[PDB]
């Protein structure tokens, strides 16, 4: 109580906005799972 | 006018149940158990990966080769999943460990399939380097080298009623190699273009065969052309026929046309979707096979996804 | 965020097209018989 006064984002609740996960497969290997985490993980 | 025309045979239509999509590139074998219970299907990722039969859920994954896996063999007379992979090595992944066994060699370029044979203890393994091979199971050595094509041998037929091994060869000219001698005992007089496809209905008739363009039935002692197919001009790759009387042909333009063995008509000739993730033409049933239990369809298409194509009653479906 | 046609449509709402990545039985049941 009375401990975030000045919070403009308040609760944001949502982190990819559609679901908990992807959990859909694809046959573009691009925008798949394995390509959006070999670009985040070992590239930066 | 036709004969044997107001006469057909009877051929209900299937219907997709399941369109199973776990594997990651062009899936270009697949097989089932004797069992009824495992479905052997492998990938353009290099892994042989087994799933159910029927439930449809993934059961294991078996990697190890260097390339594409062009050829997943089940032994129906032993418990030994042998597989033909594109990098010039038969691994014959035994399924009693889940691990290879055998790793025979001896193919000088990639093996197109392979057919293990129901009687003799040996192993067909039609390689693309010039010929096929003859590979004795559980001895790791060739018994002979039935060179009698001049192209690469793309199909391999193994019957017990056929003397000789059926040899599907990529240069317009079918070759039955007699397993003892080793040469071709008898060539065939059709098939203009490059066959690559051929199957066996030994349930009331002789062993057929297929082609791209110009298809035609065959006899299994010494050949006799039947009669030719229907218009189908498509690349065929599977060639699957039923003990009920049902003619599955495997294109590569997505046309996956039935007809009869018997009639020749073609019974449903429906074409298959693709994957969202695929593109616009890229659907085509590299490989598809009949279940156990001869109840649900099975079709490998070329989109990463192994669709499942079951059985249903209607009678609104009579052929003129 | 992302921006993908979904999967039940193209293939039809009968068709329960399955997608299994993987963690079913790792090479012990189909490599051994069952403890029966």
């Amino acid at each position: 109580r009375r401990w975030d006064d000045d919070v403009v984002f308040k609760n944001c609740a949502k982190g990819v906005d559609d679901q908990k996960k992807d959990k859909r497969f694809v046959n573009d290997t691009l925008r798949s799972e394995f390509h959006k985490k070999f670009m985040e993980k070992y590239i930066k | 006018k036709a004969p044997t025309m107001p006469k057909p045979q009877w051929h209900p239509p299937w219907k997709l149940y399941r369109v199973i999509s776990g594997h990651l590139g062009w899936v270009r074998c697949i097989a089932v158990e004797p069992g009824n219970q495992w479905f052997v299907t492998g990938s353009a990722d290099r892994t042989i990966k087994i799933w159910d039969l029927a439930s449809g859920k993934l059961k294991l994954s078996l990697t190890g080769h260097i390339s594409t896996v062009r050829g997943v063999i089940v032994s129906t007379r032993s418990p030994y999943l042998f597989s033909c992979g594109e990098d010039k090595q038969v691994k014959c992944w035994d399924l009693e460990y889940n691990k290879v066994i055998r790793h025979y060699h001896g193919h000088l370029s990639a093996v197109y399939g392979l057919d293990l044979h129901p009687t003799i203890d040996v192993l067909v393994t039609c390689s693309r380097d010039s010929t096929a091979r003859i590979w004795d199971v559980r001895t790791k050595a060739s018994v002979h080298t039935l060179s009698g094509h001049t192209n690469a041998v793309a199909t391999v037929r193994c019957q017990a009623a056929e003397p000789q091994i059926i040899t599907g060869s990529h240069d317009t000219t079918i070759r039955l190699w007699d397993l003892v001698a080793g040469k071709t005992r008898v060539t065939l007089t059709n098939h203009k273009k490059s066959v690559r496809a051929v199957v066996l209905h030994p349930r009331h008739y002789t062993f057929a065969s297929g082609s791209p363009d110009n298809i035609k039935q065959w006899k299994f002692p010494d050949g006799s052309f039947i009669q030719n197919l229907s218009g189908h001009n498509a690349i065929i790759n599977t060639l699957t026929v039923n003990s009920d009387g049902v003619l599955v042909s495997g294109a590569d333009n997505g046309t996956m046309h039935l007809w009869d063995w018997r009639t020749g008509y073609n019974f449903q000739r429906v074409h298959a979707a693709v994957q969202p993730g695929s593109l616009d033409s890229e659907s085509g049933i590299f490989a598809c096979a009949f279940d156990q239990s001869e109840s649900r369809l099975l079709t490998a298409e070329a989109d990463k996804t192994i669709k499942v194509y079951r059985e249903d009653d209607t009678a609104t479906e009579e052929t003129h | 965020k992302k921006y993908y046609p979904t999967a039940e449509e193209v293939y039809g709402p009968e068709v329960e097209t399955i997608v299994q990545e993987e963690d079913t039985q790792p090479l012990t049941e189909p490599i051994i018989k069952p403890v029966k």
